[PDB]
């Protein structure tokens, strides 16, 4: 409910988001989610629901112009040793970031995590979230439509996902969402 | 009365639900703020904004 109340901020001349331009409404929300996440670090709950809700709310505040658009927090919560609900919430935030900020290195981070993660459910979920919220569609001109990305995703369909039968269908779905049924256009 | 009259007297009791809710709420908020600032200062810390 605190995350639902966040309206987009009135940035002037692309002013860098600092404490000087912090909304007086959003400072209370940010204090509350900081208190909740830190208290979850000492007293946890069930399903780490409050970690998932606070990561989702920090991504809501980053989607508007309130918190700086930095994926390092979600990249630290998406490590292997965390609970799987925290991991998929953080990876959902990283997928949303690499869709909005057109990040090349975050997409390479996600594709590397698809290739070598210990939990195969997390790999399937990353392919699923990158299909649902794709970094670009076939209609879009994006900076991320190289021949290098076409070769990486074709290598991920062909080899690489050969051991799961669910990662390979997810890679086929991702290649269909990104490049369509015909020849990838952004290619010689 | 002062020559021989004695009655005990007590302190003013605050039985008001409004101020008791306010006291318990503010004490819980202050102790959780003090706890989280102490734990963020004596460990690894993050900061949404720069130098925060």
């Amino acid at each position: 409910a605190l995350a639902n109340s966040v309206t987009p901020a009135v940035s002037v001349n692309n002013e860098v988001r600092t404490l000087d331009n912090l909304n007086p409404d959003v400072r209370l929300i940010l204090e509350e989610i900081t208190r909740f996440l830190n208290m979850e670090k000492l007293l946890p709950s069930y399903r780490h629901t409050i970690t998932v809700s606070c990561l989702r709310a920090i991504r809501v505040l980053q989607k508007n112009g309130h918190v700086p658009s930095d994926p390092a927090l979600f990249k630290s919560y998406a490590e292997y040793g965390h609970f799987v609900d925290i991991r998929i919430a953080a990876l959902e935030a990283v997928v949303d970031y690499t869709k909005v900020d057109r990040s090349y290195e975050e997409l390479q981070w996600l594709l590397n995590m698809i290739q070598n993660d210990p939990v195969p459910y997390v790999r399937h979920k990353i392919l699923n979230m990158l299909t649902k919220n794709p970094p670009f569609t076939k209609n879009m001109e994006s900076p991320l439509c190289n021949e290098a990305l076409v070769d990486q995703l074709w290598k991920l369909m062909n080899s690489g996902t050969s051991h799961d039968w669910r990662l390979r269908c997810g890679a086929v779905d991702l290649y269909f969402t990104l490049f369509g049924l015909s020849r990838p256009s952004c290619l010689p | 009365p002062h020559t021989y009259i004695k009655t005990p007297t007590y302190r003013e009791p605050v039985s008001d639900y409004q101020v008791l809710r306010e006291k318990a709420a503010s004490q819980r908020r202050d102790v959780e703020r003090a706890l989280t600032r102490f734990m963020a200062k004596t460990g690894e810390t993050q900061s949404l904004f720069k130098d925060d």
